[PDB]
RNA sequence: CAAAUGAGAACUUUGAAGACUGAAGUGGGGAAAGGUUCCACGUCAACAGCAGUUGGACGUGGGUUAGUCGAUCCUAAGAGAUGGGGAAGCUCCGUUUCAAAGGCCUGAUUUUAUGCAGGCCACCAUCGAAAGGGAAUCCGGUUAAGAUUCCGGAACCUGGAUAUGGAUUCUUCACGGUAACGUAACUGAAUGUGGAGACGUCGGCGCGAGCCCUGGGAGGAGUUAUCUUUUCUUCUUAACAGCUUAUCACCCCGGAAUUGGUUUAUCCGGAGAUGGGGUCUUAUGGCUGGAAGAGGCCAGCACCUUUGCUGGCUCCGGUGCGCUUGUGACGGCCCGUGAAAAUCCACAGGAAGGAAUAGUUUUCAUGCCAGGUCGUACUGAUAACCGCAGCAGGUCUCCAAGGUGAACAGCCUCUAGUUGAUAGAAUAAUGUAGAUAAGGGAAGUCGGCAAAAUAGAUCCGUAACUUCGGGAUAAGGAUUGGCUCUAAGGGUCGGGUACGAUCAACUUAGAACUGGUACGGACAAGGGGAAUCUGACUGUCUAAUUAAAACAUAGCAUUGCGAUGGUCAGAAAGUGAUGUUGACGCAAUG
RNA sequence: GGUGAACUAUGCCUGAAUAGGGUGAAGCCAGAGGAAACUCUGGUGGAGGCUCGUAGCGGUUCUGACGUGCAAAUCGAUCGU
């Protein structure tokens, strides 16, 4: 059970546009994912992947897409990018944001 | 253990119909609800189902008897008697 | 009733194919004093009894 | 509806291949499984159907034949018998004791059953209920409640 | 309808003269992840009664579709 | 998150009753419950080894 | 949660009547009309339920085979085991009786 | 509120809100009844007690698809011919009675089908259930309206002729299992017998199904100034076929007092327990076929031929005094013991028949054909029924989410459904309905009428009297919130001859702290006591002025009657009720 | 001389319906006492034309509403079961 998953959240269609960058992606979604419910617990446990088009995670411990788009849509409801920006899946554990 | 003094089996008729009619009915009411032994089988297994249907649940006899008990004293003076004026042939 | 005899469902057609108005044509025909149908019957109004 | 229980018995038919089914009145310690012998030449045994003239005197019988042939009239109720009071056999007859205290003469050929009608001491409980009245008629007929004339 | 497991009494029930109808089904069914096999079933029809025989093994399907007459009318899809 | 708070012990005060003691919970139960976890440790402990029949016997009448 | 209703034009919950909740591949929650539930054959001896004999409606014993109707024994399907096995008992030794009592009677014509 | 439609909009549609029914519904179906109210299109003179563009209205049309759902078949209380008997007679009784009341196999089997010696009887009409008994169907799709009926798949039952696959010509009508019994079959007439059909009610316990709750994951939606990996929602599997799966029951084998096994409930065992071995009923569940191709949830392409195509996912679990239903094994009750028949099978039996490609098995498997007739829309009610009506009345029944809570109480909410009822203006007196009140506290009044008053739960405490069962929640008093803690109470294993991590649920009890001493905070929810009259009690009646002390009642007592009888009915009768009866009964009274 | 038991009264036949509490009868288990007879205590169990109280079935009081009514008998509260 303790297999590694790796999620892919694909942003080509908001860094084409230059509206929604994946470096600060990236930062928000190490420093709020949390396991335990608690604080100091990215011990290597999760860890997210930025190439600058397509951001992944890959986790060891416990990790969902039900998480992975909470978290987004959290982001994108901050810097009120919604309403313009969907989080949305291609496959299982292939997310991408969509702007249509 | 012990939970009424007197009333038995009729303490759940409560407060109605009288005492002396509540001691009548708790006399036929032990006697109709009791267990009896079986002529046959020897056990202690003969159910009233209704008033004169004895039946023992061991070997699945049914008897003919009383109303609230399997055998009242008339049928076994009669039982006596029958068996006692039939003797006079053998001698 | 749904489940009704044969006998009933024939009751039900007759009283509906003699459920309408006059027809148009016969109000022109001579000496003619039938303006409209007096045996007209609704559900609401009038039961049929049977 | 009725206080005394119902004995189911077969019999063999003598002039046909087929069991016949009788209905008779249960006497007092009949059991299922046991056999009961029905004639002139039965014994004197609770159960038998003897007639009234092949019993000795103070005989307890039960369900006797009024007439030979009528099929049984007299002491038919939970835990009622008749008695043989004694014979005539010239012109061939028995007194017998009723259940109500009656004294009756008969043929000595009407049959009984011996012993007493199963289900006695059925009156000795009170009803202590409407209700219990109520189901006691139900299956006999409407003859309850009784309202006073009065 | 009706299971086989035997291959030679699905032989015997295709030349009975009265089935005259094979539908082949290919699923995707996993027994184990390491080993993700595709199951296939021939649906053979009869009169009275649908016959569905079940192998597990994705080579033996293709000798055993091999062998079928072809007057029988398959149907893959 | 209230049947939270109830599985930790609050809201179940003499104030927040409104059924009897029998009708929240029948004593029956409760005693169903014991005597069953009586009974199947006695036999547990009789296929065991740990008491023979004749110690079984009396501790299920006992119990 | 869904609700269902009679699938006959029978509104009441007779014995004939009784219905079962299930779910279907359509997803939905339906009723289903199950029927009365068979009993099963007795003992014509001691009316103890028959051992080897499949419990039907009467009507469903004219489809099925012998087998499953009977057991493979002397008064298979009527009988149970212990009843027949009584009656094998019974018939043996009253007719060894009836010799003993026969020849008990027999001893008078030689004695005349 | 807005828009749209219309001369015309408070009322019609659409959207936006606000609300309500709150799953013994204002929801989803039916029975009776109605009869076309169903549905569509036009349409507003009248009807919808205002209005009307709307309608159960008006006009014109469309619509109800069955071997399996019902009727039909069966019998039930009961109706009712014939035979016969009454009756002037319309008719009445009578329902098996004082009646001359009956099929299927090679009989025959070529003027032949009854020209003529082939058996069993002991049948006695028929009608009476759209909730009783019954032969057999499910899922998905489809319509303006029908569907368990249409369509597509997948089954079953009944009737109907032969025929192939496994068995006889060297034992004719099977083998196996010590046995319970098993299997693919494995002749069986008359006659006889048995089973199923086929049954009450209540209580707890167990087990299922569905529903409820919940963890992970895979999707979609909601919220995101701040804040639980969050809130909501999809993740399904019919009839039928095969395998497998049971409490109970039964069989074989050591033969039991130190009596043992054992339920919540105490029954069972030398009439053979415990123990060890052992069959069947799709009881019920699981797996597979049905069947993923269906259906459901997402993502993407079609861009005015009344039409689809593509890609995925549809997977794992857990929990319980939960709710409901079914089942099971039980237990309680009765002076109450809780239909019938049709129909189907089984058994007993031993009539008949069977050897050159044959004879039987058509209760094994497979194969072929048919399954008529009548009903099928809709409402089922604050508008489709009945009450003169679109009447606050009346009218049988199935399904039944979350929270609070003992609870299908009340209250709030989800699915679903409604948002209907003439309206607009500051609302005088008097009202109707709902309330509050200083001090007093029944002085009011016929009368505490009306209202008010501690009402839940826990703990404490509880008198007279009593038929010993009660009285009793007697009376009377205390507590109750929130929070943070503590204690007690359970389930699942590898034995060299006392040991542990796992895992799990709500019931109790206690402590500290805390607050405008509040806390069953709304809701919900006994006033109590001392006595008299009266009827014992529960029950019943004057529908529409009397619910009572009246009537019933159990108990008590009295009366008649042993059948050619008592009581009662009938014009009569070869006529009836009690009576399928028999004094522990029936009948008549108090 | 006819016609009605579609309301209602009563019998019969065949079906259907009725939360949650309180009290705690018999039977049963275990202890305690006793010389015996038997008594006591704690449980278990779940009886009753018992009881509080829904649905239901009724219809007590307000002598409330209404009393040319919603209604030729209804409405609301209070009530019986």
């Amino acid at each position: 059970q303790k297999i590694a998953k790796t999620f892919t959240v694909d942003v080509s269609s908001p860094t084409e546009n230059g509206v929604f960058d994946p470096a600060s992606y990236a930062k928000y979604l190490i420093d709020h994912i949390k396991v335990e419910g608690a604080v100091g617990n990215l011990g290597n446990a999760v860890t997210v992947t930025e190439d600058g088009t397509v951001v992944t995670v890959v986790s060891t411990a416990k990790f969902s897409g039900k998480y992975l788009k909470y978290l987004t849509k959290k982001y994108l409801k901050k810097n009120q990018l919604r309403d313009w920006i969907r989080f949305v899946s291609t496959k299982t554990n292939e997310y991408r944001l969509a702007f249509y | 253990a012990k939970r009424t003094k007197k009333v038995g089996i009729t303490g759940k008729y409560g407060v109605r119909y009288g005492s002396s009619l509540r001691r009548q009915v708790k006399k036929l009411e032990i006697q109709q609800h009791a267990r009896y032994d079986c002529s046959f089988c020897g056990k202690k297994t003969v159910k009233r189902g209704a008033a004169g249907i004895w039946t023992c649940s061991c070997c699945k006899k049914t008897v003919a008897g009383g109303a609230y008990t399997v055998s009242t004293a008339a049928a076994a003076t009669v039982r006596s008697t029958i068996r006692r004026l039939r003797e006079m042939v053998e001698a | 009733a749904a489940q009704k005899s044969f006998r009933i469902k024939q009751k039900m057609a007759k009283a509906k194919k003699q459920n309408r108005p006059l027809p148009q044509w016969i109000r022109l025909r001579t000496n003619n004093t039938i303006r409209y149908n007096a045996k007209r019957r609704n559900w609401r109004r009038t039961k049929m009894n049977i | 509806g009725r206080g005394a229980p119902l004995a189911k018995v077969v019999f063999r038919d003598p002039y046909k291949y087929r069991l016949r089914e009788e209905i008779f009145i249960a006497n007092e310690g009949v059991h299922t499984g046991q056999f009961i012998y029905a004639g002139k030449k039965a014994s004197l045994n609770v159960g038998n159907v003897l007639p009234l003239g092949s019993v000795p005197e103070g005989t307890i019988v039960s369900n006797v034949e009024e007439k030979p042939g009528d099929r049984g009239a007299l002491a038919r109720a939970s835990g009622n018998y008749v008695i043989i009071i004694g014979h005539n056999p010239d012109e061939n007859k028995t007194r017998v004791r009723l259940p109500s205290g009656a004294k009756k003469v008969i043929s000595s050929d009407a049959r009984g059953v011996i012993g007493v009608i199963a289900g006695g001491g059925r009156v000795d409980k009170p009803l202590l209920k409407a209700g219990r009245a109520f189901h006691k008629y139900r299956l006999k007929r409407n003859s309850w409640p009784k309202t006073r004339g009065v | 309808a009706r299971e086989i497991t035997d291959i030679k009494q699905f032989l015997e029930l295709t030349r009975r003269a009265d089935v005259k109808t094979a539908t082949v089904k290919i699923n995707k069914k996993l027994n184990k992840a390491g080993k993700p096999f595709r199951q296939t079933k021939f649906k053979v029809r009869g009169s009275s009664s649908l016959y569905t025989l079940v192998i597990n093994d994705a080579g033996k399907a293709k000798k055993l579709i091999q062998s079928l007459p072809p007057t029988l009318k398959v149907n893959r899809l | 998150a209230h049947a939270q708070s109830k599985r930790e012990g609050r809201h179940s005060g003499y104030g927040k009753r409104k059924g009897t003691r029998e009708a929240r919970l029948p004593s029956q139960v409760v005693w169903i419950r014991r005597l069953r976890v009586l009974r199947r440790l006695l036999a547990k402990y009789r296929d065991a080894g740990k008491i023979d029949k004749h110690l079984y016997h009396v501790l299920y009448k006992e119990s | 949660a869904q609700r269902v209703t009679f699938r006959r034009r029978n509104p009441y919950n007779t014995r004939s009547n009784k219905i079962k909740v299930v779910k279907t591949p359509g997803g939905i929650l339906r009723a289903q009309h199950v029927k009365k539930l068979a009993t099963r054959p007795k003992c014509g001896d001691c009316g103890s339920a028959l051992q080897g004999i499949s419990t039907l409606r009467p009507r469903q014993y004219a489809t099925v085979s012998k087998t499953h109707k009977t057991v493979s024994r002397a008064y298979g399907g009527s009988r149970c085991a212990n009843c027949v096995k009584e009656r094998i008992i019974r018939a043996f030794l009253i007719e060894e009786q009836k010799i003993v009592k026969k020849v008990v009677k027999e001893q008078t014509e030689a004695a005349k």
